[PDB]
């Protein structure tokens, strides 16, 4: 289970190579799920499966 | 991916009982028998 | 030989198949989007209600 910046869900957090634009927060998939998030404290692209 | 979000809400896509390599044996056999 | 030239550039001749694959993922998509709809309730997130 997790919360990032108030965003909540449950998934398997991994290292991911998808590349955000700096101001961004979430990633998302076709289905309006929350697919990928960026760790606030250490910026890194974390998948959510 | 599309399958992933689907896979995530309870939507599962079971595997077709016959893999494409199997279908390709049938459509080989029928095709090799007819010849 | 004509057959293989046709398929080489023909996206349409498979329209029958391509439609079937589409229409499923279509209704599959729409099925998913319906998880984001309020349906009259105060939110479409289960826990946030």
């Amino acid at each position: 289970n997790f919360n990032f910046n108030g965003l909540t869900g449950t998934g398997v957090l991994t290292e991911s190579n998808k590349k955000f634009l700096p101001f961004q927060q979430f990633g998302r998939d076709i289905a309006d799920t929350t697919d990928a998030v960026r760790d606030p404290q250490t910026l890194e692209i974390l998948d959510i499966t | 991916d599309l399958i992933c979000a689907q896979k995530f809400n309870g939507l599962t896509v079971l595997p077709p009982l016959l893999t494409d390599e199997m279908i390709a044996q049938y459509t080989s056999a029928l095709l090799a028998g007819t010849i | 030989g004509k057959i293989q030239d046709s398929l080489s550039s023909t996206a349409s001749a498979l329209g029958k198949l391509q439609d079937v694959v589409n229409q499923n993922a279509q209704a599959l998509n729409t099925l998913v989007k319906q998880l984001s709809s309020n349906f009259g309730a105060i939110s479409s997130v289960l826990n946030d209600i």
